[PDB]
């Protein structure tokens, strides 16, 4: 189910067993669905015959390559099966080893004979602030199962084991994003797309030539300046971590679903990593960092095309503004993404993004992204109040 | 960006 009222006809054999609100009920309360567990099951769940759980050590170049191969061939694809995500192995380390990570939270499923890797689910620790409560949670990401093994009960087995792994560490809530519709989204966010290299997107059928438009006008409509216009804009470095932390912490207090990051976590998620995360800050004439922007790089493999293979994309992260308008900040981000060789710039409609989306030639996309909270009952909010970005 | 979307 991709649209919400098509989920109404469905019935959930597994999500009616889990402590999540029902899709129909209105939520007027703020609290857990079930009590914290006194005893936690000690034995891993039973995988089907010929399969055994593992714990991938991503510090191994060989195991990480296995994880990249598993995701590169079996991860998320578009609705028409044209594009598949292409997370970098260096990207995976960035998003699977933040401060506090645990090896048993990189759960993998292997075949006993081949020792091949046919599944994966992940969990990293995250301090999440939801409405007026601040809860120690985990972010579930990279739920993958091999294509040959699909549609045979293996997905609900992955969810129960990873829950058991995190229940053993005292954490009983969780947060995660998905495109499908499940009980029950606390927020729904629409993707928007800004084309930096419109020639390639049209050739690979990412977008189509609009109503009554030539390529020459479209090439000249989406063109961008050479260099950024904002004064004193430069990449982030070590000396900028404490202030960038301080800027994001106050900026987020207006939204209702945000993270709570320590100075070590801010350094991890925002310090520039080439081909993974790009952060730029704005330093004024008094030597004060007053604004910053950020985007991360996630390309996807172009399928069944003889000449075009990859689709380089940049995803808007967190952009905090205090003395520079958000409109100028995001415009220079497009220019910065154009200089680095991106073909498209994707951004959600969460936070204040709906103010600059239309004005900066962003095109509204087909897909929806849902936000979920495990074991937390709270009233659903609007997309303008979401302040949480995951990879 | 966790799920895939194209311009419409
Ligand atoms: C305290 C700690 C709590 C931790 C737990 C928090 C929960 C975290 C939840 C994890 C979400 C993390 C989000 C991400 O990481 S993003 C996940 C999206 N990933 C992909 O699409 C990658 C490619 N697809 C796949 O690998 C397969 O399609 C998967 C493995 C996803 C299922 O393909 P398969 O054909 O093998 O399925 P099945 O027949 O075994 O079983 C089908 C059952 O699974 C339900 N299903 C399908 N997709 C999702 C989904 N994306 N989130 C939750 N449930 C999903 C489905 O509606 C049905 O439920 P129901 O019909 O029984 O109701």
């Amino acid at each position: 189910a991709k649209t919400m009222e098509e989920a109404s006809k469905r019935s959930y054999q597994f999500w009616d067993t889990q402590p999540v609100p029902k899709l129909g009920e209105v939520v007027n309360t703020h609290g857990p669905v079930e009590p914290d567990k006194d005893n936690i099951r000690q034995e891993p769940y039973t995988l089907p015959q010929g399969f055994t759980w593992d714990a991938l050590d991503l510090g191994d170049r060989g195991v990480l390559k296995e994880l990249y191969t598993l995701l590169n061939e079996n991860y998320v694809e578009d609705d028409d099966n044209m594009f598949r995500f292409d997370y970098s192995p260096e990207f995976l380390l960035w998003a699977l080893r933040p401060p506090g990570w645990l090896p048993q939270w990189h759960c993998g499923v292997r075949v006993v004979s081949s020792r091949k890797l046919v599944g994966f689910i992940s969990a990293i620790p995250a301090n999440i602030h939801i409405y007026d409560t601040e809860k120690k949670m985990v972010e579930i990401n990279f739920l993958c199962v091999h294509k040959k093994l699909r549609s045979k009960r293996v997905a609900p087995v992955l969810i129960r084991e990873i829950t058991r792994r995190v229940h053993l560490e005292g954490i009983f809530q969780a947060v995660y994003t998905a495109g499908v519709v499940l009980p029950k989204p606390v927020g729904t966010c629409r993707y928007w797309h800004r084309s930096l290299n419109p020639r390639k997107l049209i050739e690979v059928k990412f977008s189509h030539l609009s109503r009554n438009m030539t390529m020459q006008r479209t090439m000249k409509l989406y063109r961008l300046p050479e260099t950024p216009k904002t004064a004193g804009l430069r990449p982030m470095e070590t000396k900028d971590i404490p202030v960038v932390h301080q800027l994001l912490t106050r900026y987020l207090k207006q939204f209702h679903l945000t993270p709570v990051m320590s100075q070590e976590e801010v350094e991890h998620w925002f310090y520039p990593q080439e081909n993974i995360i790009d952060t730029f800050v704005v330093e004024n004439a008094n030597g004060e960092v007053t604004d910053f922007l950020s985007f991360y790089t996630l390309p996807s493999t172009i399928m069944n095309h003889p000449t075009h293979k990859s689709l380089k994309a940049a995803y808007s992260f967190y952009n905090v503004h205090t003395q520079t308008p958000l409109l100028d900040l995001m415009s220079d981000a497009l220019v910065l993404a154009k200089m680095k060789g991106f073909d498209v710039f994707n951004a959600l409609d969460l936070m204040e993004n709906k103010t600059f989306l239309e004005k900066l030639k962003f095109g509204i996309g087909d897909g929806n992204l849902q936000y979920y909270l495990y074991n937390w009952k709270c009233p659903s909010m609007g997309a303008e109040k979401v302040g949480l970005v995951l990879q | 960006g966790n799920c895939f979307s194209k311009p419409r």
